[PDB]
């Protein structure tokens, strides 16, 4: 249900860009076919789970408006957050890296450097935040290694004192789940052989 | 525009409460693990609300975000009869870090429309909230689904914060 009324308002700001505007529409139009509250919709499979529909957003992420930038890692960190981009196998891609790897690694890349926008900045930490700790997706641990990376240096070079002691804090959620969630997998691998 | 933690034990109505006070409306929830954060203006002003799960393994956390709070919305479940001592003692934790010296403490006696809920005077003794030294507070009898109560607290929060030194 979200995902109509976000990509209607992808293609508000701005046609200067026309490709992001044609693949929002392609995505808007499968949705259509497949079809066949604003906030996203809930887990079940009679909602016809969004996975290669994300394209659009890998387009909003890279646009340089950076309002449109808050906005695609907001709704991404939101669905993700309700298990309905699962990920599936390496797409696009060279294998040993699934593609939640890849949207992972496409909000990692909206940080460059102190100059990005704030907004921006915190939206990423944001979405950083609820991917890693989503109870519903492993990741593959380089890519753990790449969300810390980009919230540390989003804590390092930010001139944001909330965006500071919000990665500084989310920086210690993360760590602490991965690190639990690597304990006990060796854990079950010790009892297991027993 | 000011900073406001949306705090208390997971299940309260936090998230209902978040999103009602942006958009006006009810929408359906999951637990928060890490964080929500939105934007809201009410009555010309400008919060950035935070909400935060309240699941026993992540409240430790709390603390992390306690840094240039200007409020903390203290949501209470009324008929939570079982754990309103942990939300006591919670609040008490919380109540004493440095960073929140300078707080405005509100609480949320959520889900008034319920038969099973405890009364506001009776939530309030039950937190020793009449025992607070310092705290500019006020508790709330408050309907996060139904809109029940939310601004009348939310007017009250307000006039509060325009109190400067
Ligand atoms: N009857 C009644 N039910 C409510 C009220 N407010 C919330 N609820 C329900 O109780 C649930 C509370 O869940 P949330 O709003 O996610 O509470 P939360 O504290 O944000 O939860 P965590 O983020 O996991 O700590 C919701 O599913 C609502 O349907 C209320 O005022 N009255
Ligand atoms: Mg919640």
């Amino acid at each position: 249900r979200a995902l109509e009324k976000i990509l209607a308002d992808k293609e508000v700001k701005k046609a200067h860009h026309s490709q992001l505007r044609k693949a929002c529409e392609v995505a808007l139009e499968e949705i259509k076919a497949e079809t066949e509250t604003l906030p996203p919709v809930k887990s079940k499979t009679n909602f016809i789970e969004a996975d290669k529909y994300f394209l659009p957003f890998e387009l909003a992420c890279q646009s340089k408006c950076p309002r449109i930038v808050s906005t695609s890692l907001d709704c991404l960190q939101k669905l993700i957050a309700y298990g309905h981009l699962t990920g599936n196998a390496p797409d696009s891609t060279t294998p040993g890296k699934k593609l939640i790897d890849r949207i992972i690694e496409t909000i990692c890349g909206c940080f460059q450097g102190p100059q990005t926008d704030e907004g921006v900045q915190l939206q990423i930490i944001k979405a950083l935040l609820t991917a890693v700790t989503s109870q519903h997706i492993e990741i593959h641990e380089g890519t753990v290694l790449q969300a810390v990376r980009t919230c540390y240096n989003i804590y390092l070079a930010s001139k944001n004192l909330i965006n500071q002691t919000t990665a500084k804090a989310t920086l210690t959620q993360m760590l602490n789940v991965i690190f639990a969630r690597m304990e006990n997998q060796a854990l079950q691998e010790a009892k297991q052989m027993e | 525009e000011m900073r406001i933690l949306i705090l208390g034990l997971d299940g309260a109505g936090k998230t209902t409460i978040l999103y009602r006070l942006q958009v006006g409306e009810v929408v359906t929830t999951i637990p928060t693990i890490g964080f929500n954060v939105e934007t809201v203006t009410y009555k010309n002003l400008k919060f950035q609300v935070w909400d935060l799960g309240g699941l026993t393994s992540i409240r430790p956390y709390w603390r992390c975000y306690y840094s240039n709070t200007d409020a903390v919305i203290y949501v209470v479940d009324s008929c939570d009869r079982d754990r309103i001592g942990i939300s006591k003692s919670e609040l008490v934790a919380m109540l004493e870090e440095e960073e929140l010296r300078k707080a405005i403490l509100v609480v949320f006696a959520n889900k008034q429309d319920m038969e099973q809920a405890m009364t506001s005077s009776e939530m309030a003794n039950s937190l020793g909230l009449p025992a607070l030294k310092d705290r500019k507070w006020q508790i709330f009898k408050t309907s996060a689904t139904k809109g029940t109560g939310l601004d009348e607290a939310m007017e009250w929060l307000v006039e509060t914060l325009k109190s400067r030194q």
